[PDB]
Protein backbone atom coordinates (compact mmCIF):
# COMPACT_ATOMS: atom_id res chain seq x y z
CA UNK A 1 0.00 0.00 0.00
CA UNK A 2 2.87 2.40 0.79
CA UNK A 3 4.44 1.57 -2.59
CA UNK A 4 1.17 2.28 -4.41
CA UNK A 5 0.79 5.54 -2.48
CA UNK A 6 4.27 6.54 -3.62
CA UNK A 7 3.35 5.56 -7.17
CA UNK A 8 0.70 8.33 -7.75
CA UNK A 9 3.01 11.25 -8.58
CA UNK A 10 2.68 11.00 -12.38
CA UNK A 11 -1.12 11.20 -12.32
CA UNK A 12 -1.14 13.56 -9.33
CA UNK A 13 1.54 15.73 -10.93
CA UNK A 14 -0.92 17.25 -13.40
CA UNK A 15 0.30 20.56 -11.98
CA UNK B 1 6.26 -3.33 20.83
CA UNK B 2 8.87 -2.80 18.13
CA UNK B 3 6.24 -4.38 15.89
CA UNK B 4 4.75 -0.91 16.25
CA UNK B 5 8.24 0.59 16.36
CA UNK B 6 8.71 0.75 12.60
CA UNK B 7 5.55 2.77 11.83
CA UNK B 8 6.96 6.18 12.87
CA UNK B 9 8.19 6.54 9.27
CA UNK B 10 4.74 5.88 7.69
CA UNK B 11 3.40 9.40 8.43
CA UNK B 12 5.94 11.38 6.36
CA UNK B 13 6.39 9.23 3.27
CA UNK B 14 3.55 9.97 0.88
CA UNK B 15 3.43 13.71 1.56
CA UNK B 16 7.17 13.79 0.92
CA UNK B 17 6.65 11.74 -2.26
CA UNK B 18 3.87 13.92 -3.70
CA UNK B 19 4.14 17.23 -1.84
CA UNK B 20 6.90 19.46 -3.22
CA UNK B 21 6.57 22.74 -5.12
CA UNK B 22 5.62 24.27 -8.48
Amino acid sequence: LAYLGVSVVLFVIAR
Amino acid sequence: QKIGGIFIVLAAGLVLSVLVAV
